[PDB]
């Protein structure tokens, strides 16, 4: 996309 | 894709109600530097306030007519 | 049953002989299995109390509790098994023995049957929980805490003991069934009144009463979580079980002696809940919430109306699960940041979501909203209380106010809001954590579908 | 204008109206210089703590610990018997519960006299 | 009136921050692992979504529940008394379909409007 | 009659399904919400029908498909009375809420977690349906309180700013103060009328109830 | 962003001015009337004692504060970013601190090779830098006065704090 | 699809104004058609003093 | 360490150690004082809900809004915001109380005097106009016992 | 409006131009505010509040004290809006 969002890892 | 800014020069204050205010300050002799800014964008362009009751009757001019068509249908049913 | 009880003993050899790094799996798996075996007991009967050996029986009042008690061991294991790691193998292997030995005493002390056997186990539970609070609790105060946990039980229990012996001399057998049948009223005088308090005070200590609850918070502040889950979810409830047992005697005197304790309880509930509204640190907040709910049980027992015992049973179990749930759910934070104080956690939701969901479910059933078994458990006893005195509602209502507030409060203060900046310590939620609390909360929700098996004997 | 604001425990006066805000002497200016001094001291400290790579973990400020300590462990050791606290404690203590004692007991007696000596007993109330 | 050192400080930090935000931007960096994936992709090979999507969607969400719940209707209503209690229809002067009957009354009323 | 019966219960139950779909991967997709607006759309379309069978012939219905817990004497059971009120009211809620769906798709179109937002919407509405429909008083209480807590989840949506949180807590607080009165009444009908059902209570209370009505009034407040 | 300093008279009267002027808009609503009374107001501040001895002046303030406080209006207009705000922290749900990403584990970290690359570049820059800010802070500082921060002189300048704040509307 | 301007507000699409005007007109058309369809603001006359012969008084 | 709060105000020369200990040497140190409530040697701080402290300042803990080592008000939690807010109000407190309580008073008394004089009954003077209807009586005599 | 630095400097000057006390030809992005131009603080408050008002953005007071050079202003909004353009 255009810009990088931050966000906690949602993998676990 | 930037839009251009319009113009510094073009915002006349003379047509504004604010000009009357600057006159009233002239009666005090006081200076009101900001008016050409404040009045420009707002009062001085598109601005031309719609009447209240006139705003309330926004649809009446057509509605009364379609209504005439309706009562015309009433007599037509007769 | 004698069938469920043997394997529970049998895990001990299995624990000791287990390979040094596999023990958790052993104890976990078999504890789960034995839970499922415990579940078959639940059947009961609609009329006669179920019976077994001469020395055990299984009233409907005991069965859901028994199922619960069997159910908790794996949970405490899942909580514990990362809390400790650096400990030596022999010491760990020594440690789970405390837990299982403990539940063994519970499975024995619920099925009773002689009230002297029931007593001696009732008090026998005291040792392992003491050892656990004292050796594996953190910070200094735990030492002192041990003492408060201890004498308050004994100072209560000891007179009860002498009283028990007395009765089996003034009447025939001490056994529960016949005494349920041979029961005859005791009345006024003065000797009989001291008999009354002698047969009540221990039970009313072990489930904290408002004038006497002081040890309980100071136990929960200290104990390692495996001690906390039991000390909250179970022992209180068993004190309630016994008090529901011994009320087969007494009467009509209960009609005359209930009042003072109904005042300490009806007032202590609003009071402790009020203190609950302003704690410094979470681990205590939960504890006072627990007392604030147990007061409801104790009036529910003393008004002695059948609705009140139904509500008694339900609320005992529901509060069991929800309280244990809040405790593990708090320990997680305490491990992630070692803060203990609630103010430091701050914006924990921002940094991780699913725990916020468990906070939501858990607190949500703490306040008790429909159709949680907590709620339905509570509404009955408000009904019977209201029958007992039309005024009483004005007290109960205030409870239902404050239990909302602080409950939501613990949610909104330790979650919603800004993250603290420098606290880098948090590390994104282990599988065992989610597994654990899912294990608390799912049974609690399925259980609402089929209350009729939890309401107990006076159903 | 005329009316003048009147400060109260729940409505502390705005700083702009405080007389102390105006009258000002060089030593008091030393007070503000001091306050900025210690405040700058501690905040400089907190920044030295806040952001060097090696800390990783949390760093609790001592004041908060003094507070949490003083909300619990330090209350009893001090105490002191004082008649104001003692009487106030007897009051909040035994008082209201005696109050509820009479308030329930009378109603109980009233239902007694109606159920028995009277006959105003409820019907249908078979649930119990 | 800023002190000059403050000025250079704010300048330096401004530059560094724009450098940061510029660093934040991503390019073709957005990515994904290959993606049962076939369990979805195979089904989409033949679907005509413009009408069929509404088809299957409506099929589930309105057709299944009513079949099911009505079957549950034959269960609970046929099984037990008082599972369903009608208001019972108002019956005017006109004859009932149950067995004719019924009659108008008097009609002594007079005048109109 | 029977078609009316299956009809209303369907005009409720289908609302439940998207929440169930919440664990399905479609929920994680951007695609989810329009299935919800469509869902309420079908729900409305279905919802009109009972109103019309209600129209020209005027019939009304109660169903109580499953007793939940048989106590002594009292046996509370879920029971969907479908009188004038409950039938007339549903299409309204479905209608306006459907419009709110379509609105919200645009109002929030920037927002992350929007899918969760819709989940909370449907989750709210269904509780509202629990309240409008319920005959048995206790079921009215679950609808009651559940609507309260949904109000809490939505008021606090922008959980960052404190003011949202205080607002949420404030709302739950005053609702609770009402709930005291609700419980007072709810007990009193059981102690006296022995009921928790509108049939029972309407039947047995020709006599003046001096007090339950006022606490129930407070709950209404 | 320019901390402290024990307060002085001039800036004081100024803030009173911006304040009073703003509440004055809150009353006058229309751009018109507001303009007029605004000019009248500044006209009051100059027409009064635009120059004077201090001891009178403070008294003039004590007058002004009252005269304002009476007229201050039950609620001023407030821009949403401001502490009143219709959205003072609507987005604080989102502004996750950067160190948290530093946790995603490789199956996620692989998906943004570029961003992570640049990021280790940064983190390297910091861990390399830090001792210099140590020595400099140690240097420029006296025992430790009211002032916060200190100028760059050859590199870096306590930057990691501000420079890597998570912008304003992350989502 | 729309541009910011800085005073002009390029009020896009006539269709918008067509809609707005359409509903305002739809409104008045309804209120008037209903006004002619009936005058619900009135119905039947009422009175007070009536006649003493209808009641009673004698002397 | 010794950092923990220490008993009793009564340290007239040793008070300096206390004022230092909480980081507030400027003789702002305010014991509550000696009293039986048992909280001693802790700074008494002016009441101030956290809204009162400046929002625009860059606090270490902006939600708490109270930097670092700065000693904390005893009842922090009651003033923590989301709780009591003792922010100053343009109209004075007592005036607040008087206007509202008086308002509710007038509202009630006017109400009940209203209750004394129902429509189509009223005070007799106005009732000379207000009288009407009666009207209500009706129904077949059966309805008197159709309801019975 | 994703916004850019040129848009900021342009809109800012575009407001400074309209203020009467400034003579538009003398205005420059780097043009100083007191040492150049005699506007004084009592008008400085006007230009700053009127200028933030254009954006709807809010100016904290201590930051309002600096201000002065228009470049310092465009820098300031550049920081608060985080434009990085
Ligand atoms: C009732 C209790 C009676 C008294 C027993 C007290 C137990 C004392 C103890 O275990 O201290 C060890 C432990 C000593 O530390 P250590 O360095 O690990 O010592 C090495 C082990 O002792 C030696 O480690 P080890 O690995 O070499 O010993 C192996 C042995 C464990 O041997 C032991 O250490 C204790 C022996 C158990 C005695 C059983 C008593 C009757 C039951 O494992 C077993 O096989 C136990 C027997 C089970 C077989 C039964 C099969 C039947 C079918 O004590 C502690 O440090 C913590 C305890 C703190 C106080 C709590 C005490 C009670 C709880
Ligand atoms: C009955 C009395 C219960 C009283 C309280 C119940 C509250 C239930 C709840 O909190 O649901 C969480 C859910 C929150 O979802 P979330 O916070 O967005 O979770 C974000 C995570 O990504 C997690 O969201 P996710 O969608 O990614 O997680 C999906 C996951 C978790 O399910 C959900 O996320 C959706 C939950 C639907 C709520 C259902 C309401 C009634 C229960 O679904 C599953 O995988 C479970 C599979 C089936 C397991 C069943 C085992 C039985 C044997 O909704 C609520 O908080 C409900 C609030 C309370 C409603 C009151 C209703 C009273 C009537
Ligand atoms: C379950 C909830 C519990 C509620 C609270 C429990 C009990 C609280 C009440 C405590 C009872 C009285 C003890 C209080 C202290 C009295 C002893 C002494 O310490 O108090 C002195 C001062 O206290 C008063 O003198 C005593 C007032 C006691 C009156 C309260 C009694 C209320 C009745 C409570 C019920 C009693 C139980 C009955 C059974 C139901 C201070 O000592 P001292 O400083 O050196 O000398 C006096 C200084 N002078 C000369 C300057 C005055
Ligand atoms: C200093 C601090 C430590 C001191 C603590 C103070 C504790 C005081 C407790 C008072 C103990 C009273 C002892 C007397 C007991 C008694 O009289 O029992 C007699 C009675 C009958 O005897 P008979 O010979 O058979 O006569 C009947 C036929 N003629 O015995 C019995 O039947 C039952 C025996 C049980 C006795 C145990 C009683 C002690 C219980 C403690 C109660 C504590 C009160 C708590 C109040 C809290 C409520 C809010
Ligand atoms: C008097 C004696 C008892 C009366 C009180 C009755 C019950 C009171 C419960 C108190 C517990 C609440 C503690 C936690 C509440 C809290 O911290 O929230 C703070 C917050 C303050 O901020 P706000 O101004 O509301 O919002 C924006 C502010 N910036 O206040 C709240 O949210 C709680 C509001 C609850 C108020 C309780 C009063 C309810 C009873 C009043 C109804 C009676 C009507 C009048 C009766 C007269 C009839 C003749
Ligand atoms: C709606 C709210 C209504 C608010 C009503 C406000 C009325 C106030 C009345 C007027 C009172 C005053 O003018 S007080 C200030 C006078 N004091 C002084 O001038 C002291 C000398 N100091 C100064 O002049 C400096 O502060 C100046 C003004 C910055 C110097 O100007 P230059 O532009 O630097």
């Amino acid at each position: 996309k255009r810009l990088f969002i931050i966000k906690p890892s949602g993998f676990y | 894709s930037k839009m251009e800014l319009p113009d510094y020069k073009q915002w006349k204050i003379e047509g504004t109600p604010l000009e009357t205010v600057q006159e009233k300050l002239a009666a005090r002799g006081l200076r009101d530097p900001w008016g050409r800014n404040e009045a420009w964008r707002y009062s001085g362009g598109f601005a031309n306030n719609v009447s209240f009751v006139g705003a309330l009757l926004k649809g009446f001019k057509w509605g009364f007519a379609a209504f005439v068509v309706a009562v015309g249908a009433e007599y037509y049913l007769e | 049953m004698l069938k469920i009880i043997i394997p529970t003993t049998m895990l001990l050899p299995m624990t000791w002989m287990s390979k040094h790094n596999m023990i958790w799996i052993n104890a976990t798996v078999h504890s789960l299995l034995i839970s499922l075996i415990s579940l078959s007991l639940l059947n009961q009967l609609g009329e006669n109390s179920l019976n077994f050996s001469l020395t055990f029986f299984s009233d409907s009042l005991s069965a859901p509790l028994l199922v619960l008690t069997t159910w908790l061991l794996p949970l405490m294991l899942m909580a514990s098994q990362s809390h400790l790691s650096k400990e030596t193998t022999t010491r760990k292997k020594l440690y789970i023995t405390m837990l299982i030995l403990l539940q063994l005493f519970l499975i024995m002390t619920f099925t009773a049957t002689e009230l002297i056997l029931f007593y001696i186990l009732f008090e026998a539970t005291l040792v392992p929980t003491l050892i656990i609070i004292t050796r594996w609790g953190n910070q200094t105060e735990r030492l002192n805490a041990g003492l408060y946990f201890l004498f308050y039980t004994l100072a209560g229990s000891l007179p009860l003991l002498v009283a028990l012996v007395y009765i089996q001399n003034t009447t025939g057998s001490l056994n529960f069934l016949i005494i349920h049948y041979w029961s005859h009223p005791l009345s006024n005088s003065w000797s009989n009144i001291f008999m009354w308090l002698a047969c009540i005070m221990a039970f009313m200590v072990k489930m904290p009463l408002y004038g006497l609850h002081l040890w309980l918070p100071k136990a929960h502040v200290e104990a390692p979580i495996a001690g906390s889950m039991v000390l909250a979810a179970v022992l209180l409830k068993l004190g309630g079980y016994g008090m529901m047992r011994i009320t087969t005697i007494l009467n009509p005197l209960t009609n005359y002696m209930a009042y003072p304790f109904l005042m300490l309880s009806m007032w202590g509930m609003i009071m402790t809940s009020s203190i609950c509204l302003r704690q410094t640190d979470l681990k205590s907040l939960i504890a006072y919430s627990s007392v604030s709910h147990m007061a409801l049980v104790i009036v529910a027992i003393m008004i002695q109306t059948p609705w009140s015992f139904m509500g008694a049973t339900a609320l005992m179990i529901a509060h069991g699960l929800t309280s244990s749930m809040l405790f593990c759910l708090a320990n997680t934070n305490y491990e992630r940041v070692h803060s203990r104080t609630m103010i430091l956690a701050r914006g924990l939701q921002t940094l991780l979501p699913l725990m916020a969901t468990w906070w939501l479910m858990a607190s949500l059933t703490n306040l008790a909203l429909p159709p949680s078994i907590n709620l339905i458990g509570e509404l009955f006893i408000i009904t019977a209380s209201f029958s007992w005195s039309n005024i009483t509602i004005i007290l109960m209502g205030m409870n239902m106010m404050i239990t909302a507030l602080y409950s939501l409060y613990m949610l909104i203060t330790t979650q919603r809001g800004k993250y603290t900046h420098h606290i880098n310590n948090i590390k994104a939620s282990f599988t065992r954590e989610n597994a654990l609390m899912a294990l608390h909360i799912l049974p609690l929700l399925l259980l609402t579908l089929n209350p009729k098996m939890i309401l107990g004997p006076l159903y | 204008s005329f009316p003048k604001y009147k400060p109260s425990r729940l409505a502390t006066l705005p700083a702009t109206l405080d007389p102390a805000e105006y009258d000002i002497s060089p030593e008091t200016r030393k007070a503000q210089a001091e306050r900025l001094a210690i405040r700058s001291r501690l905040k400089r400290e907190y920044l030295l703590q806040y952001n060097d790579p090696n800390r990783l973990g949390v760093i609790e400020d001592p004041a908060l610990i003094r507070w949490t300590y003083a909300r619990s462990a330090n209350i009893y050791p001090n105490f002191r018997p004082t008649p104001k606290t003692s009487l106030l404690g007897a009051l909040f203590g035994i008082g209201p519960l005696f109050f509820w004692y009479y308030v329930f007991k009378t109603d109980r007696d009233k239902k007694e006299k109606l159920i028995q000596e009277g006959k105003l007993d409820q019907t249908f109330n078979i649930s119990y | 009136g800023y002190t000059p050192d403050e000025k250079l400080r704010l300048q330096q930090l401004r530059e560094l921050r724009r450098r940061w935000l510029k660093d934040q931007e991503l390019s073709p960096r957005e990515p994904v692992l290959p993606p049962k994936f076939l369990q979805d992709g195979a089904p989409w090979k033949n679907v005509i979504y413009k009408t069929y999507r509404h088809s299957i969607f409506a099929v589930t969400h309105v057709l299944i529940p009513v079949w099911i719940i009505h079957y549950y209707l034959k269960y609970h209503v046929t099984a037990k008394p008082y599972t369903v209690v009608e208001r019972k229809p108002r019956i005017f002067p006109g004859d009932t379909i149950l067995e004719t009957g019924e009659v108008i009354p008097l009609m002594k009323e007079f005048p109109d409007q | 009659m029977n078609p009316f019966a299956s009809l209303t219960l369907t005009t409720l139950i289908i609302l439940t399904i998207p929440i169930m779909m919440s664990n399905s991967n479609i929920y994680k997709t951007n695609l989810y919400p329009n299935y919800v607006k469509t869902t309420v759309s079908y729900a409305f379309t279905l919802s009109l029908v009972p109103l019309l069978m209600f129209m020209h012939t005027g019939q009304e219905m109660i169903i109580s498909n499953w007793h939940w817990m048989t106590l002594q004497t009292v046996e509370l059971s879920l029971s969907f009375k479908m009188d004038y009120f409950s039938v007339m009211f549903i299409p309204v809620a479905l209608f306006v809420t459907w419009s709110i769906m379509e609105f919200s798709m645009w109002y929030m179109h920037s927002d992350p977690f929007i899918n969760r937002f819709f989940k909370y919407l449907v989750l709210f509405l269904i509780t509202m349906m629990i309240l409008v429909t319920a005959n048995n008083l206790f079921q009215l209480f679950i609808g009651w309180e559940g609507v309260g807590i949904m109000s809490f989840l939505l008021i606090g949506w922008w959980h960052g700013r404190t003011d949202a949180n205080t607002a949420a807590l404030q709302a739950i607080l005053y609702n609770r103060i009402g709930d005291i009165g609700f419980v007072l009444s709810m007990a009193w009908f059981l102690t006296h009328s022995n009921a928790w059902d509108l049939q029972q209570i309407f039947m047995l209370n020709n006599e003046c109830p001096n007090m339950p009505l006022i606490g129930l009034l407070l709950a209404a407040a | 962003s320019a901390p402290a300093a024990y307060l002085t008279h001039q800036q004081k009267v100024l803030r009173l001015y911006k304040r009073a002027l703003r509440h004055l808009e809150s009353w006058c609503v229309h751009r018109d009337k507001y303009r007029y009374f605004a000019c009248l107001m500044r006209a009051r501040f100059d027409e009064h004692k635009n120059e004077k001895d201090m001891v009178k002046a403070t008294q003039l303030l004590r007058q002004a504060e009252e005269e304002f406080w009476y007229g201050q209006h039950p609620q001023p207009y407030i821009f949403p970013e401001s502490p009143g705000g219709t959205s003072y922290e609507r987005y604080e749900c989102y502004k996750v601190p950067e160190w948290c990403l530093d946790d995603w584990h490789p199956s996620e970290k692989a998906m943004y090779p570029d961003y992570f690359a640049k990021r280790e570049q940064w983190k390297r820059l910091r861990r390399e830098s830090w001792e210099r800010e140590v020595k400099q802070l140690q240097e420029e500082t006296p025992p430790g006065g009211p002032r916060t921060e200190a100028l760059p002189p050859a590199r870096k300048e306590l930057w990691w704090h501000i420079v890597t704040r998570p912008r304003e509307r992350p989502m | 699809h729309i541009e910011p301007r800085y005073r002009q507000f390029p009020q896009l699409t006539r269709s918008q104004l067509i809609q707005a005007e359409f509903f305002s007109a739809t409104m008045w058309f309804w209120i008037l058609w209903r006004f002619w369809h009936d005058s619900d603001a009135v119905l039947g006359h009422f009175p007070y003093p009536d006649p003493s012969q209808w009641t009673d008084e004698e002397l | 360490k010794d950092m923990f709060p220490g008993p009793y105000p009564k340290t007239p020369e040793e008070r300096a150690a206390a004022a230092k200990k909480y980081n507030m040497r400027v003789e702002d140190y305010e014991p509550y004082p000696d009293d039986g409530m048992g909280y001693g040697d802790y700074p008494k701080l002016p009441d101030r809900s956290q809204q009162e402290r400046d929002p625009w300042y860059d606090w270490d803990h902006p939600d708490l809004r109270l930097n670092w080592g700065e000693p904390i008000h005893w009842d922090l939690d009651m003033y923590i915001r989301n709780r009591v807010d003792t922010s100053p109000t343009p109209v004075s407190w007592n005036t607040m109380c008087k206007h509202l309580f008086g308002f509710v008073a007038f509202m009630l008394f006017m109400f009940w005097v209203g209750e004394i004089y129902p429509s189509y009954q009223p005070v007799g003077p106005k009732q000379y106009p207000y009288n009407d209807l009666y009207l209500e009586r009706g129904g077949d005599p059966t309805k008197e016992p159709e309801p019975v | 409006p994703p916004l850019t630095l040129e848009a900021i400097k342009d809109r800012v000057l575009y407001v400074l131009k309209l203020y009467d006390k400034i003579d538009p030809e003398k205005l420059s992005v780097n043009s100083h505010f007191m040492k150049d131009l005699g506007l004084d603080s009592l008008d400085q408050v006007e230009i700053i509040m009127a200028m933030e008002d254009e954006f709807g953005f809010e100016i904290p007071d201590i930051d309002a004290e600096k201000l002065m050079c228009p470049q310092e202003i465009v820098d300031y909004i550049a920081d608060k809006k985080d434009v990085y353009e």
